[PDB]
């Protein structure tokens, strides 16, 4: 049992959506997430006659404000039994001390910990901008589906009437389509990220690769963004007008590793899409009384006495995160 | 104070310098029982109670 | 309802418009702008004879000076009722006081306002260079053409004639074109920002792609400028002789949002052309008798007791800001 | 403008709506109304094995936890330019004195708001116990309809079939009728209130007439309560086994008045049957400062300087007072 | 957690059954209950002859005295983390107190817990009087069934031969079925209490309807006992000689509620019969080292250091409630 101020890490590496398109981070001292709450857009435009002022101006109550934040509170044991991580030759003295072994075990499992719930938010963001839908669901609980309201011209499917694996592989240009699917899209698409094989199939197309531009030509921090995260995320290059990348993140089940992405799939949108990361109440009686009902994540390191008279380190969130905009992004399965 | 008046003790808020602290009440009683003047409250009343 | 001094941001980061070609700031005591009162450029060539001296000379008299600025003032309420931005782990107690949330509350309202009047502002700017009217306008409000009076010339079209679309993409020069549009310009042109699409056609001829420069070459303070605002500014590199830049900002309006720039536009011009902002009355009380009625922007905290009995910051401002050679820049609409 | 503490009636005489079936008030922190939110009826039944035990039981998740309470504030003036109540020579100087006109003015003027507020409820009360529907409506407010759930066999109507009007005013006697639509009624039935005339038609069946027993024979507190609003309910006596009441309540609007109850209808139901108060948000900066944001009913004095420089009275309150088991009171329209 | 003394109710609300016919308890120092320990009824006949005395007279040793109470210990949490039922404006300051709001809350939960063992203390008195067999079971538990001894003429049904619903509604006179079945019952039957629809048919006879007295006529205190439950038992009246009941509790249970009693069924006894709350160990250290082995409830407050690390209600008793004389009632089920 160590300290709550042991929960060091300076490593926050989501791949660029909990970081990008959801910063709108909004930690509530209660259960569930109230959208007529949080002011999100405002009401922005209306003036008052150059006489007197008008009346007072709300958060301009959201219909739908009722979804159950997925509280997890996962653990893990830091028993000092095993040979931990040995970075290469930095004095395994300090290993042999039960003290150090288990401060840099209690590091290595908090931060399995915080990446176990980056990746299952990761999870939810794919589901909620691939379809608009979220499943808040677990085995003893009822599966809530929230939905911000993903709409039919936003779910446009490629396989219907013309497949790009059903054209011509040199001459077609699926340019055509890619306005055709970013007019409906409530702005610019400015990146074109591809699941694996759905970039090979663009690709195929000899316009396209006569169109794109392989060169640096650096737009924005996006090449930067790559180089934090060089592990998922792939810069194509320049299409020209559009950044042309691909996510090949995957996630290890239980038992078996797949992709996060499904086999063919796209989401035309901005960079700059409003994503809010909406957070529940911290079930915990040290989170109370000290006032972390309202936060982020908590960690602690904490002994149990008697049955299983052990030592343990508790992780504890409530992640809610939604798009403000579902029809910000296309989401169209492709050939 | 009880019924008749007599001075038991006080509920002290927390200081409020800087201007952003929360005040918090503690219990302080007027003096000790064995006539040690621990708080010292003199002021004048223009009437009783 | 806090004090008057308690409107400290030190965040000027407007995109290089008017802080780079509209630094020519005329706040006024009165209503209007009166070209005819501002000097602009002066008479500015005769001497006298070797015996005496000759008359005296004024500010020359601008012919149409006589237009309404746009007297923004809106408002926000700060009320005490939500959980803030919060920097991470800087002591959330202070947020649990309502002094610290009011306070950083009307931080954060605040400098949404100027952000909000500067935005609305680039829209005016970039309505003024490109096509030299601006759209005096609004609901209860007559639409003012606002014109400094860009010249045909100025105005004429890409797509008139040969389109660049309509070229070779490996031989053709643009660049041609580009002194072309520039000779009429009343000047040298040194940036040639694009819009995104605009600048992919422009480099889609191989002639610029081996004709630019992606090197630093550091010519000037642009480099600081775009390393300041890496958010919409891109500094492709050099073409050589000449900058290139592209500009890929974002309104966020009513329910949408969408770029600043139109589809594919270009304005040939100096990064000197001359800038006015001239600044209407303010109609505040409070300015008028302190002497506010000739700046920039106003703020205020203030409570309103009655039916509407809450408490509010307001910010009013009055800029009509517009270009002073309306011919220095030459507006292409492109292929 | 008179503090906040100058809000004393100990005048709480509703009839034996808000006091007796929907004692169970929730005044929240949050706006709306959350179903889910309030545990209501828990799950009350399963237990454990002898050996551990099981889950975690919740509130059991209400399916429709969102309606928008009736925030109603009114307001008035109390300016001392009234002869006011002047209760049988209480010395009149006092009334002379404005100190006293303005206090117990306030006085009048505050009663009369509550007892607007309890109207306008107990109109609320009889739309939910007689149709289950209640009409969250006002002008510059979308209309909601509030829906506890009244089924259909709740709903059955007497008109249907033969008319206690059509039988014979003699021998046939309606008490089959009264457990024909009180089995339905998910519990006994102890009071069976009439509007006037629907009361008529049922006693003038002479079976009613000796069936029932105009003694005393003091059965519970329903006496006392009116004894206490000897106004408009009226105690008609025993029917033998159930107690027979009349109301004939009236509310005096914008220009005329009329009674509360339709023409001919009933509710079969108990006197514990389960009312919910919940209460929303009070939009008062003064309540949000000083927590009164969750409360019933918020009073205040205060002065208007400048334009309307007057001084009122204003009450502020939001209830959307609800039936717990709208299947608990099957309602009748009578022949 | 708070001492063993904070367990204040004065709320002894049964309805009509462990207070009425089972005030009969016999909490035990062991575990099962020894029906040959009870005394019951006591060998009380013979005398011996005016000379000297006779032998020892014993408890008359029951034949089978070996069943397994229902030891019941549910918890709950009462974490102070809800907002409360919050009594009509009485200080809403306390409950923000967490020492109020938890001790109140405790008061909350526990006053659940006893009427949880209360309604299924209620289901095994109405298994008991309906069919003289209680099934002792649960998962993790084998199922014992606890017989009275119920005999054949206690379980006859009116559906065999002819029914009630197939009878002359206006002539036939169902006092005859009653005599019928309480002159095998062993005593003389003063209550008729029906479930519902059974009272229903019963009074479809108009001889029923002509003959009963829906006077007061106030025979005992079960109008008193009424009066208390005006809940779920109602005192239809007199049938003359006999009173007239009806039961219709209802039982909340995991997911979904329903009535205590079946469809159509009646048990025909005395008022006064001999019901038994024999009372198991209670498995509780507590309990034990303070010689609470033997009693009725026990609750405590307590923390948990370690995994579960907060702080429960638990709730212990150990019910085997029967009825002394399973042949005092006839248990029929009706047409």
């Amino acid at each position: 049992a160590q300290l709550l101020a042991a929960n060091e890490q300076k490593f926050k590496f989501d791949p660029l959506f909990l970081r990008l398109f959801f910063r709108e981070s909004y930690p509530f001292t209660t259960e569930k997430v109230y959208l007529s709450q949080i002011p999100g857009l405002v009401n922005m435009a209306l003036y008052v006659s150059p006489i007197v002022s008008g009346e007072v101006i709300r958060s301009r109550g959201g219909s739908t404000s009722e979804f159950t934040p997925g509280y997890v509170k996962p653990k893990h044991e830091v028993n000092p039994q095993m040979t931990l991580r040995r970075l290469p030759d930095e004095d395994p003295q300090n290993l042999a001390d039960p003290a150090y072994r288990r401060r840099r075990i209690i590091m290595q499992n908090m931060r399995d910990e915080e990446l176990a719930i980056a990746q299952v938010e990761e999870m939810q963001a794919v589901s909620a901008v691939l379809k608009g839908k979220y499943t808040m669901t677990g085995e003893a609980f009822d599966p809530v589906e929230v939905d911000m309201g993903r709409s039919e011209e936003n779910n446009i499917t490629q396989s219907g009437g013309t497949e790009w694996s059903k054209r011509d592989k040199s001459t077609y240009d699926p340019t055509d389509d890619i306005e055709a699917y970013a007019l409906n899209a409530s702005g610019v698409v400015n990146i074109i990220v591809f699941d694996p094989k759905g970039w090979a199939l663009f690709r195929s197309f000899k316009a396209v690769k006569e169109k794109l531009d392989t060169r640096r030509g650096s737009n924005s921090e996006l090449e930067t963004a790559v180089k934090d995260l060089g592990k998922a995320v792939s810069y194509k290059g320049m299409y020209g007008d559009v950044a042309i990348v691909v996510y090949s993140g995957q996630y290890v089940e239980n038992g078996v590793k797949k992709n996060f992405l499904p086999d063919n799939t796209m989401v035309l949108g901005n960079t700059q899409a409003r994503g809010l990361r909406t957070y529940g109440c911290i079930q915990d009686a040290d989170a109370q009384r000290e006032g972390i009902n309202a936060s982020a994540r908590y960690p602690k390191n904490w002994v149990t006495t008697g049955d299983p008279a052990r030592e343990f380190t508790m992780i504890q969130s409530a992640p809610l995160m939604l798009l403000a905009d579902p029809d910000e992004f296309v989401s169209v399965q492709l050939a | 104070i009880n019924d008749s008046g007599a001075a038991l003790g006080y509920y002290v808020s927390e200081d409020g310098y800087p201007g952003w602290m929360p005040q918090k009440w503690t219990w302080i009683p007027r003096e000790l029982p064995g006539g040690r003047a621990s708080f010292i409250h003199v002021f004048e009343p223009v009437e009783d109670g």
